[PDB]
């Protein structure tokens, strides 16, 4: 049925981040609320071009954009940092009731020495109006043409020829 | 029609709601004032046939029997009433019901003017009957008659209710105009073959053809008398009313297939005849007589030539006029003597001396002299048989000189003879019998003068 061309290994080499879940989701938040500009377009890639080989210009870009967050922090209260995420994982469901305080010591060095405050509650789970330069797919399926309908049944009833027509019976 | 239709109708609840005793009067008056209202139709225009409404039509072949059925009515009626005095009232009511629904049907179906309309009402006509047959029989045969009499009548009609459905898909109407005026050449294959069959089976077993007759010696005489007509007199003749149309669409194939049937009967017939020679039921006797003349008929629809038609008409009314006439006859003795062996009563012009000169007619028309009605019949056959064909004259003249001997042959035995010594119980006839045996002999004769009218549709 054809080709199935995918792009080669050359353009398979980002700087992937290196961290583990607990740094990960220790941040998270913060990282959702400061690196969303690379997040939105990119994940909108993912679903309006409904293929993933035609998104890895924007796949590479989020990855990057992390780094430049990640080092941000170490130039910066990573310290604190470290013993945050050094606590969350301990914890089997990697759950922040249990590590309040040290959720606090992030927050209080990010506030000052960044700014990047506390996203409220129910603030990352929002649409968003991301502004995007590529124009939309014509056809994100690839649909083909579609058979033409049936000609529609038109005209004003006419009385039946004759009658019912059935062997001898008329009227 | 609906001129003869619907008065026929309206006897139906006439005769129901009639007074207790006067169902037989009021029955026998407005049946012989029908009969008069369809002595009209006799006439018909110079060659279109008779038309009054799209799905009925007259020609000069179906009126012939339309007078014949309604003439008929009041002959079972006056006929049965001797024996039928004797039961309840909505039993004899019953009768004359089924009796008019008989006719009903039988006018209906020769004036139908499409082959399926036809079909439905030919075929029909064996409810009426097989009732007739069965329920008010008077021996014990008739439960197996009247089995065989409907399953032999089905088995065939059934091949033709497909064959007639084909018609119509694949040429279009089947009115028997549009048939005539659109005949198409049935080219010889095999499948064309098996459809001549089909159309042909089912007109032939009501004939009946010989070898697919023997329904007729065990319905006819086992039938009550009001019945014994009917299957004799007017519904064989239906098959023959089906042949002749039938045969519209059904060439130049006939010519070829009509062999077997033409040696069946051009033969049978002769055997047939031997059967009457050497009988001992009365009925039976006359039974066998119908066979000889209907295969009669049966070669005469298939050489298809305008002295044939012709003949066969004049042959197939006044038979039944006949074969209804004896049958009348046989029952007279049979309610005397209660039995229907012949040589039981031999001797009946000594004591009944009008009855012998009845019989003398009604064996002297079966007999077919010049002019009678039955001889311009046959008569008309031999000619276009012998073009056919000049050894047919062997055959066809062989049953005209053995049909002598065995219509003389009741005549000998039962009349002139010495009278039975035991039977004590003979009655001066009725003259019920006598006016009713006049009413059967007196149209015949008097048909005589002008066979134009039963002549047929090529006069
Ligand atoms: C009780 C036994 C039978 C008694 C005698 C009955 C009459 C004898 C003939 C039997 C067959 C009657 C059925 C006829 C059907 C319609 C006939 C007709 O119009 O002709 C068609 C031909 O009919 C047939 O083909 C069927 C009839 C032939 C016989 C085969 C079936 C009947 C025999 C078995 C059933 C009946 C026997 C009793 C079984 C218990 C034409 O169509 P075609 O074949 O050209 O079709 C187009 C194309 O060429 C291919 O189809």
């Amino acid at each position: 049925p054809g080709i199935v061309e995918l792009p080669t290994l050359e353009d398979l080499k980002v700087q992937e981040v290196k961290v583990s879940s607990s740094v990960l989701k220790a941040a998270a938040h913060h990282y959702g609320a400061q690196c969303d500009k690379p997040n939105k377009e990119f994940m909108l890639c993912r679903w309006e071009e409904k293929d993933p080989r035609r998104c890895l210009e924007e796949g590479k870009l989020v990855n990057q954009c992390a780094l430049d967050f990640f080092r941000q922090i170490k130039r910066h209260c990573a310290e604190p940092f470290t013993e945050y995420w050094t606590c969350i994982d301990y914890s089997g469901l990697q759950l922040f009731r249990h590590c309040r305080k040290q959720q606090a010591k992030f927050d209080e060095c990010v506030l000052d020495k960044l700014g990047w405050v506390r996203p409220d509650l129910g603030e990352l789970s929002k649409v968003t109006k991301v502004k995007t330069d590529r124009p939309l797919p014509e056809n994100p399926y690839h649909s083909r043409a579609r058979p033409e309908p049936n000609p529609e049944a038109e005209g004003d009833l006419k009385p039946a020829k004759h009658g019912s027509r059935l062997f001898f019976w008329t009227m | 029609m609906l001129k003869i239709i619907i008065p026929t109708t309206m006897l139906l609840p006439m005769t129901w709601m009639s007074k207790h005793n006067m169902i037989w009067i009021n029955a026998t008056v407005h049946s012989l004032l029908i009969s008069l209202i369809s002595l009209s139709l006799l006439n018909q225009l110079g060659e279109n046939s008779l038309n009054f409404s799209l799905t009925f039509f007259s020609d000069s072949l179906s009126a012939p029997l339309l007078v014949l059925t309604t003439w008929l009515l009041p002959l079972m009626l006056m006929a049965s009433q001797s024996h039928l005095s004797k039961e309840t009232t909505t039993r004899k009511k019953l009768y004359i019901t089924m009796l008019i629904l008989l006719q009903l049907f039988l006018i209906m179906t020769f004036t139908a003017t499409e082959l399926i309309l036809f079909y439905i009402l030919f075929e029909a006509t064996l409810v009426p009957t097989l009732i007739i047959i069965t329920r008010w029989g008077n021996q014990t045969e008739r439960l197996n008659a009247g089995l065989y009499f409907l399953f032999y009548t089905l088995a065939g009609s059934l091949p033709l209710l497909v064959a007639l459905v084909y018609i119509q898909n694949t040429t279009g109407s089947l009115n028997f105009l549009i048939i005539h005026y659109w005949s198409h050449p049935l080219s010889n294959s095999w499948s064309n073959i098996f459809m001549w069959l089909a159309c042909i089976m089912a007109f032939m077993v009501k004939m009946p053809l010989y070898g697919l007759h023997l329904w007729l010696p065990k319905a006819h005489v086992e039938a009550p008398i009001a019945g014994s007509m009917v299957l004799a007199a007017v519904l064989l003749k239906l098959g023959g009313y089906g042949m002749m149309r039938i045969t519209t669409i059904l060439n130049p194939l006939t010519n070829y297939m009509a062999y077997p049937f033409l040696m069946l009967s051009m033969w049978g017939m002769i055997m047939t005849s031997s059967i009457c020679l050497r009988q001992t039921d009365l009925k039976s006797l006359i039974a066998y007589s119908s066979v000889s003349h209907m295969a009669l008929v049966i070669v005469a629809i298939m050489i298809q030539t305008p002295w044939s038609f012709m003949g066969a008409t004049a042959l197939m009314i006044a038979h039944g006029l006949t074969s209804s006439m004896l049958f009348c006859l046989a029952n007279t003795n049979y309610e005397r003597v209660h039995s229907r062996t012949m040589i039981l009563a031999r001797g009946l012009q000594t004591l009944l001396p009008l009855m012998a000169t009845w019989w003398l007619m009604a064996s002297l028309t079966n007999l077919a002299l010049p002019p009678s009605i039955n001889l311009i019949g046959e008569l008309f056959i031999i000619t276009a048989s012998f073009s056919w064909s000049n050894i047919t004259i062997i055959l066809m003249g062989m049953n005209m000189m053995i049909t002598a001997l065995y219509s003389l042959y009741m005549l000998i035995t039962t009349q002139r003879g010495k009278y039975t010594h035991h039977i004590n119980n003979i009655k001066a006839s009725f003259t019920r019998e006598n006016a009713l045996m006049a009413l059967h002999i007196l149209p015949l004769l008097l048909l005589t003068l002008n066979p134009k009218m039963i002549l047929g549709p090529l006069y």
